[PDB]
């Protein structure tokens, strides 16, 4: 009983340690919305003004949407957490195979097994999820904002310039984060209620 | 007893209640019933959108 | 009207939260207390079983 | 007589082992009950809120019905008390037969 | 606790609303939503123009 | 939210070590005096078997 | 006896709980759960980091 | 805009250093009771052992 005690309630730190991380890589999950709310306010914008707007105004506007996009790979970057980059795009990803997953488990139960999953995939290159990075949509209007004058080009109908891929990147994109983070805050909910069976039971 | 108390459960309602007191805390301070957190995901997700 | 869609998501009955911000600080106070008891009550037994 | 007061008295232990069992798998069951009752808002919420919500975002919740669905199996299965797993509903059911229970 | 508190949420949520009521001052102090900042690049670039 | 992450590691719940330090005085005044009962007892061997 | 006495172990029992009083003053004084000692050593490390 | 920058050394989020100021006010007013506690355990050393 001893062991399932002391070792229930250093599981309930691991626990609580666990909501710590989840806490963090949500709340930058919520800065990365809050910016590409900006974005599509800049994608609207750059709109071409329909064409009112010049390629010289745009390019000042994709100076902009580069400066904020280094700043999504600033999130999915500087989120070392215990030195753990989580929103590495690259460290939890299912790739169809357990070639490499590195599934950033929890431990629970202070006996075998009792364990959970987690999936954290976002990074500053994810956007429209075909499967991955398709080319230069789909992805790269995140980075690389097509925005430039390929724009100017055309607006409605090559499907890579004409602004309806490029805002369909965004909105994606934005459902990716809402995807995302409400698995985040699933898990939280799992780790609240978890600690309160870990700690009445242990009670 | 003298080895264990059986006020814990205290401790445990104590515990929520923190939880429960700083959860109305950071809703009334932000002004916000919407979560950082997931919870409430759809409504997190709709909102957005 | 989109926005008050958004507020019925986000917004908050201020006083509903304040109502739920006093009544949990009340039970935050009481159970303290109760502890005080708990970690009070086994000094009778050192000090007047023995 | 001393035989009845000895074996009385651990029967005594015996009782208050027992309430401590159904306590704790009683309390094991408070939190699966709180768990339901918000699987409940989830499933009002999940009404589609009508037709309002979408695929996406009920994909989203069901993510989290999954998780404390998982949460649930989790009180059926962590309620290891003396390495009984009293909260396996293998463990007694009557089945209509005496077979095992 | 005793060492850290909770609502330091509501220092970062309070600092948020400083840089949004002093926003808003400046462009009613002003009276123009255009920014001195390049914030609104082309909006400036344009009406400078 | 680093910071809360600092706080469960060196947080702590007053409340409980305040439990734990009543109930580990309370086991030190004890044994105290059941020391003194053991080192009071051989008396009657010196004043009542001699 | 009058050689040994049997309440040795009562001295131990005492030694263990000053051990154990005095801990948890030290904690409640700093307010601190984590040990100045390595005890708890990645709890340690990790909060360094 | 140089004053601005005058300010983000001086400037205080007075807030912040009020809530300092609270926490190690109440880590200042702790202690104490525990060196109380500290200076008043031996006692029943001598009273109870003794």
């Amino acid at each position: 009983m001893r062991g399932q005690i002391r070792g229930l309630e250093m599981a309930s730190k691991n626990s609580q340690d666990g909501i710590s991380l989840i806490q963090t890589a949500e709340g930058a999950l919520t800065e990365t919305h809050a910016i590409l709310q900006r974005v599509r306010e800049l994608v609207v914008q750059a709109g071409n003004t329909g064409t009112q707007d010049k390629a010289t105004d745009l390019q000042s506007i994709q100076d902009e949407i580069s400066a904020l996009t280094d700043e999504i790979d600033g999130i999915s970057n500087r989120t070392e957490f215990n030195g753990k980059k989580l929103l590495d795009g690259t460290y939890k990803v299912d790739t169809a195979t357990p070639a490499n997953q590195k599934n950033l488990v929890f431990q629970i139960g202070a006996n075998a097994t009792q364990q959970i999953s987690v999936n954290i995939e976002d990074m500053g290159a994810d956007a429209l999820g075909i499967k991955e990075a398709d080319g230069s949509i789909a992805a790269l209007h995140s980075v690389n904002d097509l925005d430039v004058t390929k724009f100017a080009d055309n607006a409605a109908d090559c499907a890579d310039i004409g602004f309806d891929a490029q805002l369909k990147v965004v909105d994606e994109a934005i459902n990716q984060v809402s995807s995302q983070r409400a698995k985040l805050g699933a898990v939280q909910n799992r780790l609240e209620h978890t600690i309160n069976n870990l700690s009445a039971s242990g009670e | 007893i003298n080895h264990n108390i059986a006020a814990l459960n205290t401790l445990n309602r104590l515990s929520s209640n923190n939880s429960a007191s700083q959860k109305n805390m950071e809703k009334l301070s932000s002004g916000l019933r919407i979560n950082r957190a997931g919870d409430d995901a759809a409504g997190l997700a709709i909102s957005e959108k | 009207n989109l926005t008050a869609a958004e507020s019925r998501i986000r917004d908050v009955d201020m006083a509903k939260e304040m109502s739920e911000f006093t009544k949990n600080n009340i039970l935050s106070q009481a159970p303290q207390a109760m502890l005080a008891q708990a970690n009070q009550q086994p000094q009778n037994v050192l000090q007047l079983l023995r």
